C-alpha cells in the first residue's frame, strides 16, 4: 500500500456523464423529465399544501446583521454591521422577494442566484442607490430558472464544480451563456455525496401520489359510467325498419320522446301495450330498468384515504389534517417543538450558512478589507414561546436567588412581548400610581 | 338516448317539452342557462 | 471520509485560508462514495483493516486508487464482530417492506382490472360478417358508437329490438351488464396497515403516526426521553468518539505537539428540557438549603432560555423598578 | 470558462412569447381562459368561503405612518409622518376602498393600480383638496381590470418589465393605451421566478373542484 | 400577504412621492399595520406579574403604553388621576 | 393466488385448431388481444356473438368472470396479531407497541421501574462482576502488586429519576428536621441535572441579585 | 371497447359526440385537455 501523504488521493465518485448527473436511475426523475414530473406532483392538494406550509414558515422570519462573537461592542464591528444592514435594503428588489425566490428549491431541490455588484455613487451610474460613499454594494440577486440550466462543468477529475451553462433557446428566443462558479450562489435541500442538484423532497412521495391519482381517476370513471336503473325499451324488429308503416314510425318517435323526457314527477305514469305470445308465454313488448348482479370488489375510499395519509406522513405535516394540538408548538425556543419546525430550522441554517460563506466573504474582498472577522447574518424565531411556563420558571428560579438577573435577561424577556430592549429615562411615575 | 350532441341540441328546440331542473353540462357553461 | 491537510500560510498555496501562522490545519474532509469502494485489505491473518480500493471505471470514466487506513476515517452504524462495513438498519425492515410493496401492487392491479358492471351486447353471428348487408353493417357501427359514448346522463335510455325464438324461448338480442358471483377472499387494507405498522416498529419511530404524546420528550436532559432520542444519542456518541480518536490525534502528531492531553469535541442537546419541572425542583431543593447554589448552576440555568452565562457589570437598576 | 465579472451575465429564463406569459402549460389556466375559469371556481361555496375569509382578515387591519427607526422623536420626521398621514385621507376615494380593490389579487394572483398626482392648491384645479400648501399629493389610486391587461413589455433580453398595454375594445367601446412601469404599482400573491402575473392560489384546488362539481351533477341527475 | 402589501407600498409609492416633491431626508417614513385581533389577556397578565414581582423585568412608560393598547386605551394621561374623594 | 373475477372466454373446440380457417384464427387472435389489454375504462364495452342452440338451449359462446362459492375458514390477521403479541411478551418489551405509559419509567433509581429496565440491570451486574473478577485481578498479578483490595468498576443509571417527586420528598423531610443534610447529599442532588459536585469559590454575588 | 389507442384517437375526431368530463389518461396529460 502507498505511504500516507497529505492531499487528496481519490474522488467523489459521482456518476456525471457528458455534463449531466445520472445519480437517479428512473428516467422520469432525471433532468429533462423532472421539470414536468415535479409540476405534475404539485397539482395534488396534499403535496401542494405540504410544500406551501414549509415555504410559508421560512418566509415568516426576519433577518439581521450582527457583530461576530467576541467583539460585540467594538464600534468598528458596529459600523460594519450597519453597512451590511444598509446593503440589504439598497437592492433593485426587496430582500423578502429574494428570500421568496430562494424557496424554489423546495421543489427542484436546488436554486441558483447570480451576484451583481455596483458602485454606491448615488445616481451617476447604470444602477442607482441612496448612498454616495463610493463603496461596493449589491445591485440585485436574480434567479436563474432551473428548467434552463443544462450542463455542469467540473475540474479535471470531478472533485468540484467550476461552472454551469444556461440554455435560452426555448425561452422566447447569444442564446447560450456560461457562468463561473464564483459568479453565483448554490442552495441545496440535501447535499449527500456532493451532488450539485441536491435531492428534492418530492422523491419520497412519488409512489403514494402515483397510486392515489390513478385510483381517483378509476373511481371517477366508474361513477361516470355506472348505468344501473336506466330505462330500456324492447320492440319487435319490424318496428325499427325504415320502410315501416306510418303508425310504427309514429310509435318509435313517441318512444324516443319518452326516453328523452321522462323524469320523476307527480304525473309519472305509463300506458303500454301488453301481449303475451300464445306459444312462447313471453311478452313481446317490455319496459324495464337495467339491473346489475354483483358489487365492486374494492373500496376505493379507504385506499385513497390511506394513500393521502401516507403522502402527508412523508413531509411530517400531519398537522394539516389533525389540526394544531396543544402538545405541539411552532416555536423553536419552546420545549414542545414539532418535527416540521425542527426541519424548517435545518433549512434556515442551510440558507444562513450559504449566505455567510458565499456572499459576505466576496464582498469583503471586492472592497479590499481585512478585519480578521466577518459580520454574520442571523435570523429570528418563527413564533414566540409560551409565556406562562417561562414566567413561572423565572419566578421560581429567581425567588430563591439561584439565577443572576442581568440587563440582557430583561432585554430578552421584553422581546417576547414585542418591546424594545429598555428605556432608562421614562419611568412610570408616582402621579399615576394608586 | 343522450349520446349525440347534435341530437341533443336539435331536440332542445322543441317548445312543448317539459323543462328539467338541471342538465348534464350545467357545471361547465360559463354562460349558465 | 478522506483526510486532507494544508499549511496555514494565508493565501500563498494551493489551498487558501484566513490565517498566516504556518501551522497545519484541515483543508477538507471529502466523502468517498460507498458504491465505488470495492476491495478491503487486511493484515497477514485478518486481524485489522490496512486499506481500501476505490474503483472509478463506471463513474463518468488512473481508474483505480488505493488508500491506506491511516488516510481516512471510518464510521459504522453497528460494529459487532469488527465488520468494516457495519450493519445497515434497513436489514430489520427487509421482510415487512417486501410483503407490503407486493400486496400494494396486487391491490392496485385488482382495482384496475375490476370489470363488474360494464355493458355487453349480444348479436347473431351473421351480423359480424364482413360481407353482411349494409343494414347490418350500419347496425354494428351504431352499436360501436353506443358502446364508446354511453354515459350516465339525464337523457340515458335505450330502444332495442326484442324477439324471442319460438322454439328456444330465449331472446336472440340482449343488453346487460356483466355480473360477478363471489367476493375477494382477503382484505388487503388490513394486511397493508399491519405491515406498515411493523415497519414503523423496527425503527422505534411510531411517533410519525401517533403524533407527539405528552408522556414522551425529545430532550436527552429530561427524564421522559423516547427511544428514538436514546438511539440518536448512541449515534452521536459514536461520531464523537470516531472524530476524537482518529482526527485530533493525527493533527497533534503532524504539528509535532505533546501536551499530555487532547482537547475533546463535545455536542449539545437536541431540545431543551421541560422548564416547569426543573424550576419547581430547584425551588424546592434550595428553599430548604439542601442544594449549594453556584455560579456554574446559574450559567446552566441560563442556558435553558438561550442566554449567555452571565454579565457582572450591567444590572437592572433602581430607576426602572416600581 | 469566462473570468469573474461584475454585472449580469444571464437572464431570468421566462417563457414569454409575443408578450404573453406561457409559464402555465394547461390552456384552461392561461391568460385568455383564466378570466372565466377563475370565475367558475368562485361559484363553489368552499372556494368562495376560503377566499372570502382571507379577504376579510386583511381588511380588518388599520394602517398608519410612523417615523423611521433611529429618529423616532425628531420633529422633522414627525412632520413628515403627519404630511403622509394626511395624504391618505385626501384622496378622491377612501383608503379602505383602495385596500379593498387591492385584494382582487387573491383570485387572479396579481393587481395593477395606477398612480395619479395633484397639487394641493385647495380648490383651484381639476382635483380639489382640503389643503392649500401647494405640495404634491395623491389624487387617487384607480384599479385597472385584469381582464383588460393584454401584453407585457420587457427590455432587450427579458430582464425586467418596462410596461403594459390595456385593451378596451370589449369594455363598452383611443381604444388601446400603454402604461410605463413607473406609472403603476404591481402586487403579486407569489412571485417565484419573477413572473409578472404571480401565481393564483386557486391553482392548488383546481382538481378537487373539478371532481367535486362533476360528481355533484351526476348525483343530482341520478336523483332526478 | 400584509407584509407583501406593506413592502410594495413603501418601495413604490413613498419613494416616488419624495422625488416629485424634490426632498432628500436620508430616510423615508414607513407605513406599518396593526394586529388582526388582540392577544389573550390572562396569559399576558400572569406573565407580567410573575416577571415583575421578582424584579427581573424593567418597567417602562412604553410598557405601560403597550399594555393599555390591549384594552383600546390611549397611551397615557398625566394630569387626570383617579382621586381620593372617590376611593373607599 | 386469489383469482376471483378474472375474465373467461368459451369458444367451440373447432376455433382452437391449427388448421382452422383464417377467419377463426383472426377471431382467436382478437380474443387474445382483448384478454391481454382489457381494463376498467370510460370506454369499456363488448360486442359479442350470441347463438343459443335449438336443441340444448345453452349459448355456444360465453363471456363471464369466474366465481367462487365458499369463504376462507380462518382469519389469518387475528392469528398473526396474537402470535406477534406472544413474541413481544417473551422479552417483556410490550412498550414497543403500547408506547411509553406514564406509570412506567426507565430509571433504575426511580420507584416506577419497568421489567425491561430491571432485567437490563441484571445484565449490567453480570458484565460488571465478570470484568471485576477476571480482568482486574489478573492485571494486579502481572504488575506484581498486593494492595489487600482491588479498585472496582461501577456503572451509572440509564435515565435520571423523576425530579418533582424527589424535590417534594426532600423538602418535606428536611423542613421538619428529620433528615441530615450533608455535602454528599448536595453532590447527589446536583447529579440529577448534570452538574459537577460543587464549587466553593464562585458564589452568585450580590451585584446581580435584585 | 377502448382497447386500442390508435382507435380511441381516431374516434376522438368525431364532432357530434358528447363531451366527457374526464377520460382515462387525464391524470397524466401534461398539456391537459
Amino acid at each position: 500500500l502507498p505511504p500516507f501523504r497529505m492531499g487528496e488521493v481519490g474522488s467523489l465518485g459521482l456518476k456525471v456523464k457528458n455534463g449531466r448527473i445520472y445519480e437517479e436511475p428512473r428516467q422520469a426523475l432525471r433532468f429533462p423529465e423532472s421539470i414536468k414530473t415535479f409540476q405534475l406532483m404539485m397539482r395534488d392538494p396534499a403535496v401542494a399544501a405540504s410544500v406551501n406550509i414549509i415555504k410559508m414558515f421560512v418566509r415568516k422570519v426576519n433577518w439581521r446583521f450582527v457583530p461576530p462573537k467576541g467583539k460585540e461592542q467594538d464600534p468598528k464591528m458596529l459600523e460594519r454591521a450597519d453597512f451590511f444592514n444598509s446593503l440589504m435594503d439598497d437592492m433593485e428588489h426587496d430582500w423578502a422577494d429574494f428570500i421568496n425566490s430562494v424557496m424554489s428549491f423546495c421543489t427542484y431541490g436546488f436554486c441558483v442566484n447570480e451576484k451583481v455588484y455596483k458602485k454606491r455613487q448615488g445616481k451617476k451610474g447604470k444602477y442607482q442607490s441612496k448612498f454616495d460613499d463610493g463603496l461596493i454594494g449589491w445591485a440585485k440577486l436574480p434567479i436563474r430558472n432551473q428548467s434552463t440550466l443544462d450542463k455542469w462543468y467540473f475540474d479535471e477529475d470531478f472533485r468540484k464544480v467550476t461552472g454551469v451553462r444556461q440554455n435560452l433557446r426555448n425561452v422566447s428566443h447569444p442564446l447560450t451563456r456560461k457562468l463561473p462558479r464564483a459568479k453565483f450562489m448554490l442552495f441545496k435541500y440535501d447535499d449527500e455525496y456532493g451532488n450539485p442538484e441536491g435531492r428534492s423532497p418530492l422523491l419520497n412521495a412519488y409512489v403514494p401520489w402515483k397510486y392515489k391519482v390513478q385510483i381517483e381517476e378509476y373511481e371517477a370513471v366508474g361513477v361516470s359510467r355506472d348505468l344501473v336503473g336506466m330505462p330500456k325499451i324492447g320492440l319487435p324488429p319490424d318496428y325499427l325498419d325504415e320502410n315501416a308503416e306510418p303508425e310504427k314510425k309514429a310509435f318509435v318517435q313517441y318512444c324516443k320522446t319518452v326516453v328523452n323526457d321522462m323524469i320523476a314527477n307527480d304525473r309519472a305514469g305509463l300506458i303500454w301495450p301488453r301481449y303475451i305470445d300464445p306459444d312462447t308465454k313471453e311478452d313481446i313488448f317490455e319496459f324495464s330498468l337495467v339491473s346489475r348482479q354483483g358489487a365492486k370488489a374494492y373500496d376505493t375510499g379507504s385506499i385513497i384515504d390511506r394513500y393521502s395519509k401516507q403522502i402527508m406522513m412523508a413531509f411530517m405535516s400531519d398537522v394539516l389534517a389533525m389540526g394544531q394540538s396543544k402538545y405541539g408548538s411552532f416555536s423553536l425556543a419552546d420545549s414542545k417543538t414539532s418535527l416540521l419546525a425542527m426541519s424548517v430550522d435545518i433549512l434556515l441554517k442551510q440558507i444562513k450558512n450559504v449566505i455567510n460563506r458565499d456572499l459576505v466573504a466576496q464582498t469583503y474582498a471586492l472592497n479590499m478589507w481585512d478585519d480578521e472577522e466577518h459580520v454574520q447574518i442571523t435570523y429570528d424565531d418563527i413564533e414566540t414561546p409560551d409565556l406562562e411556563a417561562i414566567g413561572s420558571y423565572i419566578q421560581k428560579t429567581v425567588a430563591v436567588g439561584a439565577l443572576e438577573v442581568d440587563k440582557e435577561l430583561s432585554n430578552k424577556l421584553r422581546e417576547h412581548i414585542g418591546l424594545p430592549p429598555a428605556d432608562e429615562s421614562q419611568p412610570v411615575s408616582e402621579k399615576l400610581s394608586p | 338516448g343522450g349520446i349525440n350532441q347534435c341530437d341533443i341540441d336539435m331536440r332542445r328546440q322543441n317548445p312543448c317539452s317539459v323543462k328539467k331542473y338541471t342538465e348534464y353540462g350545467d357545471a361547465a357553461r360559463y354562460e349558465g342557462r
